[PDB]
């Protein structure tokens, strides 16, 4: 190892962590990732599972947090706990056959471009366009950079991305439980946590459910 | 060569006096191992401030506060942050400042480091004695401080086992027992509480009781080891 | 030369004076075999332990119920556990039969194979059961504080301590079962009847040990 | 060595280079059941179908078990399934164990002569232009092909450790079924319901408790 | 409804030898006091003969004009009525022990014919070793097929013979 | 006493052991299943 950073300071890393990925801190006490390949896989899967968890827990919350300052929406109040109960112009079963139709097509494109990094930089259609060469499965960037990031500030960046996104994880995680013991919204969480914070512990909230 | 605990013995071969505090008694052989002794040296340390701190601690306690029994000090504060609260906001800060300790005993080289503002850092130390900020203002040499301390260290977990064996016996602090035994010196010993012939075997019951509420349960409160009283 | 259970009596040859509390005797040369005998003093440590465990927790109980406390006898504390709190006897007997066999098979099989056991096998633990002698595994598991490392006429008293004490304690707890077998009473209060009058209580005046008279 | 008993003598007969390269070997033979090179890789194969039938089975059993358990199905218990199903059926239980067992039978004999000369039933003119992929590959047990759409045994990378996960996960779900069998003798009730039942009250409902696990106790 | 046999549930003669037992017992049992040593065995025996012929009752056991249970060995009847568990199913429970028996004596053979005096390992058993073939003899079924399928259960025209063949 | 454990793998005294304890089993489990004439449990 070096002097990268470290998730416990002195603590002797396994090694085949060394910095090439985003967010490397060491911290594989299960050694989940000694194996190369499976390191490729995972490194894939956290980013993936890290932005769907940040856009999840900005959809929990942004609009948690513009219900509570009393914007309107049809859908404001529904919990996200909710919002599959909640009618819309179709039912929820043909979104979610529209959705893994369309997911279907895209998440295939990923994995040909993982699979075959290079691969899938182009249109069925409009073979004028195409993503700029050169790019790393799980940045594809081009269309997908367009306000023109990635020129420099890309390690910066993508340290703030994995960073970002292992606390939005932690914060679905987080959504999950709360809900499941709380039973309620998680602002309504926070707000519960700061009007005493010291009789709101999960501890005492826990001791007091049983 | 050095005083000993015992003024004719001869110290076990693993204590050549180097360390602060060495007056050659390790009559187990406890701290033969050149391991382990980096251990118990780091756990005498620790034990010795948490000691002095707790012993000075009851004694201002029973000082400025005589209406509250120290050994009942728990269940008497109702402060506003709840018992949870506290307890956790103790067990994060408790579990970061040891695992830190924790981790310069491993691996010694390993935390001087702020982890924030990195322009701050321990300079190399021993371990058990960190230094930098933890040390402004060392009136002296550091040696004969470093026995200073473990001397008043060890007296003063004599003291603490002394504070607890005197209020689950007597049921009263520190300077109160103290009090009591110069107003009776020869009736308010332990000798003169308790003892234990071949055929009977008396013992002084405990002023504490069993257990105590502290807001609907019931904490055991046991004496020490009651039964081996004499 | 050495001390011997019967003095005038040689010791046998299989009893070379190496293990802790070897007194040469082996009447029915039990351990005349060397793997029989590593076995044997394996077996001899096991007993030992788990009998000075015995005596120290039926001599503590004992006291406990002596003084007053909230105690049973020894012979009555595993229906007062069982039913105070309400423990399933058949769930404890199996719990502690699957703890007890993970522990006693890791035994077994560094007595058939002492290399074994540290190979990181069980959670990666390596040095910690690898074993320094037969009935000693030691470690910094078994041996957290290091005695049979450092100082080793220490390791050998400290051996021969052990062995003593546990051969004492298993005299012990074959006098605990003996005297609940004949007076029905505890340990402590066989004791305490035995101080009152050491004359006229003792094994000769309870009609079961002498039945002469 | 990764063995099952790690200190035990592991059998000469799978330390063997040809038993080293089976998936799951642990050295697990107490009974030298696979002293024979040509027994062990007959079982190597009944260990394969066995622990891809019981996976199969066993995923049918708990995962519509917990998807009745939390209302996205109503498929009945594994044990009353057969009845209702026959029961809403177009055949009777003969018929289609007489259809099953043609239909199996042409399979398992396929499977049966490949077994016995590798690479047999690409023997071409037997299929009509199916024999072609049915010659199976290297190893004995991991036909492909036709019953490799994905395309995941084209590695050698994740091919040893794929083979481990099915073996592995096998093993594991025919201790599942066996222990459905066994947890339905005892108890009565569904192996999710066990599952329930167990982490309720763990310190006294469990397999000490019942009145056949341990009639001494 | 077997060969004219009817169930031990539903015959007469079952029950009036259940009750003629019963009545020897008792007739015994009348001679000593309440709780004596006699009186508690011969009150276990009773149990013991009322709980036999309900559990024989119990198995759908079939009885003959006289009241006593008759066995049904045929494979087809036994398994079409349900008596499996009189002849059909202890003859494989049989089988599989005596294969047992007979394989681990037969590995032990094999095994000690290597000794350079295979006959004194036979008059002073090698306790280890037939432990442990006796352990792993349970699995004999198998084993056997696969030295049948080899070729090695049997021996060729190696052993002796007399002159005329 | 490698000699007295050979003689206890004689054949007689293996014999009685190993008979002994066959017939143990069969005596113990005719006392907790009592007349077993039919494999019925
Ligand atoms: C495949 C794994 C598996 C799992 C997860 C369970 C789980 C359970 N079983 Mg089942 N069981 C199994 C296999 C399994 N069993 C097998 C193979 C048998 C036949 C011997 C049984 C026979 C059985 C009976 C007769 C009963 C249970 C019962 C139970 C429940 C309580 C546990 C108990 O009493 O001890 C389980 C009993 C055993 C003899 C242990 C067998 C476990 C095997 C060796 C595999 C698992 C070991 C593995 C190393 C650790 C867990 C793996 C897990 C993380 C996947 C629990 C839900 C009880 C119940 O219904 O309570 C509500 C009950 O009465 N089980
Ligand atoms: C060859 C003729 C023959 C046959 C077929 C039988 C058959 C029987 N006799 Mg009769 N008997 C015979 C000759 C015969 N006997 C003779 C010659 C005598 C005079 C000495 C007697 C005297 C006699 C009496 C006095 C009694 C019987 C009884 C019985 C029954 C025994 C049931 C039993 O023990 O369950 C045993 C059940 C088992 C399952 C045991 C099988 C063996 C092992 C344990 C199975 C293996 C399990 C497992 C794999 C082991 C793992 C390893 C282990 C080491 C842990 C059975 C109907 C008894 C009865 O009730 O009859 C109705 C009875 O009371 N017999
Ligand atoms: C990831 C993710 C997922 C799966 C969802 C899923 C959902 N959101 Mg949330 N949301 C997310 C991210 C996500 N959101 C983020 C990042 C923001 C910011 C929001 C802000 C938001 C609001 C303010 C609301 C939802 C609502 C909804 C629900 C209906 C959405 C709809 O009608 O289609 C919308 C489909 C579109 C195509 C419009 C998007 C336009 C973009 C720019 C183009 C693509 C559904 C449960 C609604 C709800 O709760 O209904 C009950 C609702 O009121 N979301
Ligand atoms: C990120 C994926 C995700 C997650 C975590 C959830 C989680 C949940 N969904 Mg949603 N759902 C999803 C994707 C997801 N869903 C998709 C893709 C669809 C199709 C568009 C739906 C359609 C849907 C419906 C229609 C309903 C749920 C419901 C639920 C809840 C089930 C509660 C339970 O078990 O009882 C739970 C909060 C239910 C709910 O909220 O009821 C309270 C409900 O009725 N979901
Ligand atoms: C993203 C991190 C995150 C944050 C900020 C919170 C915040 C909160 N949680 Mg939630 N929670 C989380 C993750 C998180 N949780 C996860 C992953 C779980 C699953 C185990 C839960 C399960 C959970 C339950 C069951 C309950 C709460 C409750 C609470 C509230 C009181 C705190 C408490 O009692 O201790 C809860 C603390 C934990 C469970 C420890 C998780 C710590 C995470 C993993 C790391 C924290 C990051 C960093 C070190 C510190 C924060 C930095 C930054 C956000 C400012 C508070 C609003 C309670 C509530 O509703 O209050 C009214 C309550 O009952 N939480
Ligand atoms: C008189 C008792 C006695 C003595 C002298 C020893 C001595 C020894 N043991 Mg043994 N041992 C004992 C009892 C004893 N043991 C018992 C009862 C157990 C079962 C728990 C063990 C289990 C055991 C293992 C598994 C191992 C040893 C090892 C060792 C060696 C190193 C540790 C040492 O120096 O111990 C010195 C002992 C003392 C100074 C005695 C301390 C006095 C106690 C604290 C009195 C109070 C007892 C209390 C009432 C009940 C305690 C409960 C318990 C669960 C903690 C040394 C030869 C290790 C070894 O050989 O390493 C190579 C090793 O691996 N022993
Ligand atoms: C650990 C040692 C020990 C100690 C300190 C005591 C102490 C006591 N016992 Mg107990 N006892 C012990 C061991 C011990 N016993 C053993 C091992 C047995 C079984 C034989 C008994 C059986 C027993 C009974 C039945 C009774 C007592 C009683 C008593 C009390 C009065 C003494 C008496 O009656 O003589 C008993 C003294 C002995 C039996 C001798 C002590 C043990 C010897 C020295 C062991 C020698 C073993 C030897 C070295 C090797 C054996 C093998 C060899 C034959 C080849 C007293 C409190 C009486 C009581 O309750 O008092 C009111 C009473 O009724 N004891
Ligand atoms: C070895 C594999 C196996 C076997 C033999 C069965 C057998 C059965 N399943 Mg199960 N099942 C399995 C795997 C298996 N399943 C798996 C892997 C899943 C998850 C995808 C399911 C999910 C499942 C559901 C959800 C249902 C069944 C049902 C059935 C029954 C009717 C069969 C059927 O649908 O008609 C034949 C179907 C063909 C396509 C041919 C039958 C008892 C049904 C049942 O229990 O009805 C009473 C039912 O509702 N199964
Ligand atoms: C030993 C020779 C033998 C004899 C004489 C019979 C005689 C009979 N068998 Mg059985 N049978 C036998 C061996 C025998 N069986 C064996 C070894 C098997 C294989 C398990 C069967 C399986 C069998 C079946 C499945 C059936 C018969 C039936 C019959 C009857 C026509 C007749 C009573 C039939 C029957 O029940 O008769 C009413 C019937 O359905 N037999
Ligand atoms: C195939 C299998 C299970 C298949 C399950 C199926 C099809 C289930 C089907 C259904 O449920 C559904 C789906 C829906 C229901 O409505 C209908 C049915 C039809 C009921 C289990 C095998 C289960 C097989 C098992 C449990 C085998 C266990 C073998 C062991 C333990 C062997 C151990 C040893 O042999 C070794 C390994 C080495 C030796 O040296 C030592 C010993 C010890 C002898």
């Amino acid at each position: 190892d070096a002097a990268l950073p470290s998730w416990m300071p002195g603590a002797d890393l396994p090694g085949y962590l060394n910095g090439t990925l985003p967010g490397d801190f060491g911290f594989d006490p299960l050694y989940l990732g000694q194996d190369p390949v499976k390191l490729k896989w995972y490194a894939q899967a956290e980013l993936m599972n890290a932005r769907f968890a940040m856009l999840a827990v900005a959809g929990i919350l942004v609009p948690e947090l513009l219900s509570n300052i009393g914007f309107s929406w049809p859908g404001a109040g529904v919990a996200w706990y909710d919002a599959g109960k909640f009618e819309y112009f179709a039912p929820a079963s043909s979104l979610f056959g529209v959705q893994m139709l369309l997911f279907a097509w895209v998440e295939i494109r990923r994995y040909q471009d993982f699979v075959k990094p290079g691969s899938a930089n182009q249109d069925p259609i409009f073979t004028n366009n195409k993503l700029p060469d050169g790019n790393e499965p799980g940045y594809p960037g081009g269309i997908f950079d367009p306000f023109g990031w990635s020129k420099g500030d890309i390690k910066s960046l993508k340290l703030k991305e994995i960073k970002n996104g292992r606390l939005a994880m932690l914060a679905f995680a987080g959504f999950i439980g709360q809900a499941y013991t709380t039973g309620t919204t998680p602002l309504k969480n926070l707000s519960t946590h700061l009007a005493d914070p010291w009789s709101t512990t999960v501890w005492q909230n826990d001791l007091a459910r049983l | 060569s050095r005083p000993l605990w015992l003024p004719g013995s001869t110290p076990p071969a693993h204590l050549k006096g180097d360390l602060p505090g060495d007056f050659g008694f390790d009559p187990l052989g406890l701290g033969a191992n050149a391991e382990s002794l980096k251990w118990f040296k780091e756990s005498e340390l620790v034990h010795s401030r948490w000691a002095m701190a707790a012993v000075a601690g009851i004694l201002v306690q029973e000082i400025v506060r005589p209406d509250v029994f120290w050994y009942n000090a728990g269940k008497e504060v109702e402060s506003p942050l709840g018992p949870l609260g506290l307890l956790a906001v103790e067990f994060f800060l408790m579990h970061w400042v040891e695992v830190r300790r924790w981790q310069d005993l491993r691996k010694p080289g390993s935390v001087d480091q702020d982890p924030i503002f990195s322009q701050y850092k321990l300079p190399p130390h021993e371990v058990g004695y960190p230094g930098g900020v933890f040390a402004p203002f060392i009136p002296g040499d550091l040696a004969e401080l470093k026995v200073k301390e473990i001397k008043n260290g060890r007296l003063a977990m004599l003291a603490f086992v002394g504070f607890v064996m005197a209020a689950q016996v007597t049921g009263k602090g520190p300077i109160a027992a103290l009090q009591e035994h110069l107003a009776d010196p020869w009736g308010t010993t332990i000798f003169s509480k308790a003892a234990v012939v071949p055929g009977q075997a008396v013992a002084p019951p405990c002023k504490i009781p069993a257990s105590v509420s502290y807001k609907g349960i019931e904490i055991p409160t046991p004496c020490f080891l009651q039964g081996l009283w004499p | 030369v050495r001390p011997v259970w019967f003095p005038g009596n040689p010791p046998p040859a299989h009893l070379d004076g190496s293990l802790a509390g070897d007194y040469g005797f082996d009447p029915l040369f039990l351990g005349q075999e060397p793997q029989t005998l590593k076995w044997y003093v394996q077996a001899e440590l096991v007993h030992g332990r788990f009998a000075m465990l015995g005596a120290a927790g039926i001599i503590l109980t004992s006291i406990g119920a002596k003084v007053g406390l909230g105690f049973p006898e020894w012979y009555d504390a595993g229906k007062v556990v069982v039913e105070k709190n309400n423990i399933d006897f058949p769930t404890l007997m199996v719990i502690q039969f699957y703890l007890m066999g993970w522990a006693e098979t890791k035994r077994w099989y560094d007595f058939k194979n002492p290399g074994s056991q540290a190979d990181g096998s069980f959670l990666g633990f390596t040095e910690e059961f690898k074993g320094l002698e037969n009935g000693y595994p030691g470690g910094r598991f078994f041996d957290p504080m290091g005695l049979s490392r450092g100082d080793a006429a220490k390791y050998q008293e400290y051996k021969q301590k052990e062995v003593k004490n546990g051969r004492l304690a298993m005299i012990a707890c074959l006098g605990f079962a003996a005297q609940y077998a004949a007076t029905g009473k505890g340990p402590l209060d066989n004791l305490a009847d035995h101080l009152a009058d050491p004359n006229h209580v003792n094994f000769a005046t309870n009609g079961v040990s002498i039945p002469i008279a | 060595r990764q063995s099952w008993l790690p200190g035990s003598q592991i059998p000469a007969h799978l330390d063997t280079p040809a038993a080293q390269a089976l998936a799951g070997n642990f050295g697990f033979d107490p009974l030298g059941l696979g002293k024979d090179p040509v027994a062990l890789r007959w079982y190597q194969q009944a260990e394969l179908i066995h622990c891809r039938t019981a996976m199969a089975g066993v995923a049918g059993i708990l995962i519509p078990g917990l998807l009745t358990k939390a209302g996205a199905l109503n498929v009945p218990e594994w044990y009353d399934a057969g009845k209702v199903a026959i029961e809403n059926s177009f055949a009777p239980w003969g018929s289609l164990l007489a259809v099953q067992l043609f239909l199996c039978g042409f399979v398992e004999a396929k499977r049966w002569q490949d077994i016995r000369k590798p690479g047999s039933q690409g023997e071409p003119g037997s299929f009509l232009g199916f024999e072609a992929s049915l010659k199976g590959t290297s190893e004995l047990g991991y036909p492909g092909g036709p019953f490799d759409p994905l395309g995941l045994s084209k590695e050698a990378d994740k091919w040893a450790d794929w083979k481990l996960k099915e073996v592995k996960n096998g093993r594991l779900a025919m201790l599942a079924f066996l222990g459905f069998v066994a947890q339905k003798y005892a108890t009565g009730a569904g192996p999710v319901d066990n599952l329930a039942a167990h982490l309720k009250d763990p310190w006294h409902v469990n397999y000490a408790t019942n009145g056949v696990s341990l009639p001494f106790l | 409804d077997i060969a004219g046999l009817t169930p031990c549930s539903e015959s007469k003669a079952y029950a009036k030898l259940e009750k003629k037992e019963l009545k020897t017992l008792e007739k015994r049992l009348k001679q000593y006091e309440a709780d004596s040593a006699p009186a508690v065995a011969l009150k276990a025996t009773m149990e013991r003969t009322k709980a036999r012929f309900a559990n024989y009752a119990k198995a759908g056991l079939l009885c003959g004009n006289d009241g006593l249970p008759h066995l049904i060995a045929d494979p087809g009847l036994a398994l079409k009525y349900g008596h499996a568990g009189e002849v059909f199913i202890p003859t494989f429970g049989f089988l599989y022990v005596a294969g047992y028996i007979g394989y681990v004596g037969r590995q032990y053979l094999i095994a000690v014919k290597g000794e350079a005096k295979p006959t004194d390992k036979e008059i002073i058993i090698d306790v280890p070793l037939a432990t442990k073939l006796a352990w792993q003899g349970a699995g004999w079924p198998l084993a056997a097929v696969q030295e049948l399928q080899r070729g090695t259960l049997l021996e060729k025209e190696e052993n002796i013979t007399v002159s005329p063949r | 006493m490698k000699d007295f454990t050979t003689y206890l793998s004689t054949a007689p005294v293996i014999a009685t052991i190993w008979f002994t304890f066959t017939a143990g089993l069969l005596i113990e489990i005719n006392r907790y299943f009592p007349d077993p004439l039919v494999f019925s449990f």
